[PDB]
């Protein structure tokens, strides 16, 4: 879904942005670990495990 | 000489009439013209600002 921007007047003269963030997206080790490095954003590991 | 006479009079004729055929013709074509732009407008609009 390439964020293209179509500005020149003449043709091609596009754009190409990226949206990737997101509550899920923590740490990008490359791309979800699991419990670890996108859910502790999301489920948040700190409950009693911590203890 | 009046057989070219009244030749060039009806000649006259003949192309004030080719003018207005011309000039009728000319002014179609500005205003399809005119349209044209307002339809780059609409392509570069229809760079769908991009996405």
């Amino acid at each position: 879904k390439n964020l293209v921007f179509q500005i020149g007047a003449n043709a091609t003269q596009q754009i190409s942005v990226n949206i990737e963030d997101m509550g899920a997206d923590a740490l990008g080790i490359k791309e979800a670990d699991g419990s670890i490095a996108a859910l502790h954003s999301v489920n948040d590991l700190d409950v009693t495990k911590f203890a | 000489m009046r057989g070219q006479i009244r030749g060039l009079e009806m000649a006259s004729k003949n192309s004030q009439d080719g003018i207005s055929l011309i000039q009728t013709a000319e002014g179609a074509l500005t205003e399809t013209h005119a349209i044209l732009q307002r339809v780059r407008e609409l392509v570069v609009q229809a760079g769908n600002t991009g996405t």
